[PDB]
């Protein structure tokens, strides 16, 4: 039922906020927001990446060389009469 | 002798201004007792943030001596006069005043004029006051009420001088100098800002005569004699969350930007708040009582106790209420407030305001309750509304407030408004500043 009032003990913490009318919904697009996407994508990018790229070439290797052995190999046929 | 007439009976408040620009006023009673005090037009909020906390250090001096009648001599003097000296200092208002004989009448004007003007201001003193009024923070800090109207402020008027307390930083205290102390008192006790206000068995006349003789102020300049007008304090729909839950009870104060003084409607506000009025575990009324957050906060057991107000200023004021709760009982509580809140801006009823200027009335009355309260009345009218303003006034105003009023009013500075909001304690229950802006709509 009601959980607001018990979850846990907390002392000294003041905490600050204005009405959404006081402030911007999206502010400091450029001097704060795209930096920290950057930031982010940063920090990941060679955490993710790795396994996909490397699955990628995967991809890659298996489908041609299946392909490849679809063509026909001429020497095969080079005593033919 | 009806009350209408009691009413227009009540001698007439006379003022007379000096060339200096101090404006003496006064009511005469058959008292043989009475009040007299200077009502000064200064507080913190004429303080910056270098020197918050002077008018409030020179509080705490302007009864430690003189430079001509020193610490003994002056206390000796007043207290073997059988008279109460005491003062205050707020925001924007401070004020000095005694309670002697209507015989010593003069003197006493003699003795305030001494005070605002020749403060010893002995550097010895100064040392150790600084080590009181640190002290006085350190109790003060304990009073939830207090702590939970200045963080009131402090988020309300945010970034202004609004938003500071009267005593002052624990930097300032432990820093300011004779020199600040000095100059807080030069710049603004002067003349045009001052009131000498009396109430009692006194004679205007014997009252401004005095008036002129210690009173007596010069001024050259044109700077002088003009009275400044204060930067706007900027409202902003805010919260300020300051949470401990070790504290037995947990405070919430919430409130709009009021109009000011001068604004009629301040009129209209006071009838509104007097329809939901204040309750307290103490009220003997119960759940009888015709206030309904009271008679809920009764039957529910919501609230150790709750109280609206509007606090007026010059340009700006707050207008809310305040409530003690316990950690489990902050939101139904916070519900039922905004709940009457929203009932007032749509749907006051004329039942409600007929009992409500009742009981504003008696509350007036109960503003001039002795030459103190009178006093306090004069000092404060004209310094605030210019001029004083006789109950029979004040009543006709209150007769002209309808339900209708009272909606128009309240909508126009209740709903759809951000509030302020200050919340002290185990305040974790009570919650989210949106979940409480959607309650200043519909209902």
């Amino acid at each position: 039922g009601i959980h607001f009032g018990n979850l846990a003990r907390v002392r000294h913490i003041i905490t600050y906020s204005l009405s959404p009318f006081e402030q911007r919904a999206i502010p400091n697009i450029f001097s704060d927001a795209l930096p920290n996407v950057w930031r982010r994508f940063s920090s990941q990018v060679f955490k993710v990446a790795p396994p996909f790229l490397g699955a990628y070439l995967l991809y890659s290797w298996g489908t041609q060389e299946f392909e490849r052995l679809k063509r026909k190999n001429p020497a095969d046929y080079e005593n033919d009469q | 002798a009806t009350y209408a007439q009691t009413l227009q009976n009540i001698p007439e408040t006379n003022v007379t201004t000096l060339d200096n620009g101090l404006r003496v006023a006064s009511e005469e009673s058959s008292q043989p007792t009475c009040t007299v005090g200077v009502w000064i037009g200064a507080g913190s909020r004429y303080e910056n943030e270098k020197n918050n906390g002077a008018g409030y250090f020179v509080e705490h001096l302007a009864f430690k001596g003189t430079k001509k009648r020193p610490c003994a001599a002056f206390e000796k003097e007043v207290e073997s006069m059988g008279a109460h000296f005491n003062g205050y200092t707020s925001r924007e208002q401070t004020a000095f005043y005694i309670k002697a004989l209507s015989k010593d009448m003069p003197k006493v004007v003699e003795l305030l004029a001494d005070v605002v003007q020749n403060c010893a201001l002995e550097e010895s003193q100064i040392e150790k006051e600084r080590g009181v009024i640190l002290q006085e923070l350190k109790e003060m800090d304990n009073d939830m009420t207090n702590v939970t109207f200045d963080y009131l402020h402090a988020t309300a008027f945010q970034g202004t001088a609004l938003a500071r307390t009267v005593e002052g930083t624990t930097e300032n205290i432990k820093h300011l100098t004779r020199a600040d102390l000095a100059s807080y008192i030069d710049t603004h006790f002067k003349a045009p800002r001052m009131v000498l206000a009396a109430a009692g068995g006194i004679s205007h006349k014997e009252l401004v005569d005095a008036a002129r003789q210690h009173f007596s102020g010069v001024s050259f300049t044109y700077k002088e004699d003009a009275v400044p007008i204060l930067p706007r304090c900027r409202f902003t729909g805010s919260e300020i969350r300051a949470r401990d839950d070790a504290l037995p009870v947990a405070h919430v104060a919430l409130a709009v930007e009021g109009p000011g003084w001068a604004d009629p409607d301040n009129v209209v506000l006071h009838v509104a708040n007097a329809i939901i009025g204040r309750y307290d575990r103490t009220f003997g009324g119960g759940k009888h009582l015709s206030s309904r957050l009271a008679a809920l906060a009764v039957e529910h057991k919501l609230c150790h106790s709750f109280q609206t107000f509007n606090t007026s200023y010059s340009d700006t004021g707050l207008f809310g209420f305040h409530f003690v709760a316990d950690p489990l009982s902050i939101d139904d509580m916070m519900f039922c407030a905004q709940g009457e809140w929203m009932r007032l801006c749509t749907s006051t009823t004329e039942s409600e305001v007929k009992r409500a200027k009742n009981h504003l009335r008696s509350a007036m009355v109960a503003q001039l309750d002795g030459t103190t309260p009178v006093c306090e009345t004069i000092g404060s009218h004209l310094l605030n509304y210019g001029r004083r303003i006789s109950l029979e006034e004040w009543d006709s105003r209150i007769s002209a407030v309808d339900a209708r009023m009272v909606r128009d009013v309240c909508s126009k500075y209740i709903y759809d408004k951000c509030p302020a909001l200050a919340a002290v304690g185990p305040i974790e229950q009570l919650l989210d500043y949106n979940r409480i802006r959607s309650g200043m709509y519909w209902i």
